[PDB]
């Protein structure tokens, strides 16, 4: 019965049409250092073939620099460590 | 029969053509496919969810 | 100063703790994400019904 259950945009169409549109998220998902894209588009045709949310099973990541005593070093950090693994 | 169409009964059409990559294509239709008059659209704003709420 | 944050600078805070699995984590916030005084949502739902529903 559930025609489409895209978790990228949380669009579920039971044939009901449910779409959650979280406001807090940066334009670019690759890094947080990007404008805040408030616009949201939900093309049903395209969706039935640039994500906004994050899947529960998906654990994104981005590389960031760190400097303590020596030289700047790049280390990976997960945007949702709870999903990855008080 | 009209009733049989009402239930859908997994009606499908198979078309075979040489031009097709596999020479087999299946299609199906149902009441939902044509034009659902109702639209129980529910756009949840969800100020803050981040993930699938 | 009251110029970078007012400009909209996206600041980020990183921290490394032993107990953390990845041993490193971070958060971030900019002027807008810092308690948005007002939203500007302009979502558009093109082709509300077609093919899919």
């Amino acid at each position: 019965i559930v025609l489409v259950d895209n978790k990228c945009k949380c669009a579920r169409i039971t044939s009901n049409i449910r779409i959650i549109v979280p406001l807090n998220n940066r334009e670019n998902i690759s890094d947080p250092t990007s404008p805040l894209r408030t616009r949201f588009v939900y093309h049903l045709s395209d969706l039935c073939k640039t994500c906004y949310t994050y899947d529960r099973n998906k654990c994104y990541t981005a590389v960031v620099p760190l400097v303590y005593g020596g030289e700047t070093k790049m280390v990976e950090t997960a945007l949702t460590p709870d999903a990855c693994y008080h | 029969s009209e009733e049989e169409w009402n239930t859908g009964e997994t009606y499908t059409c198979v078309v075979a053509h040489e031009a097709l990559p596999n020479r087999v294509t299946e299609r199906t239709v149902d009441k939902s496919t044509g034009k659902p008059t109702l639209y129980n659209v529910s756009l949840v704003m969800s100020d803050t969810a981040g993930t699938c709420y």
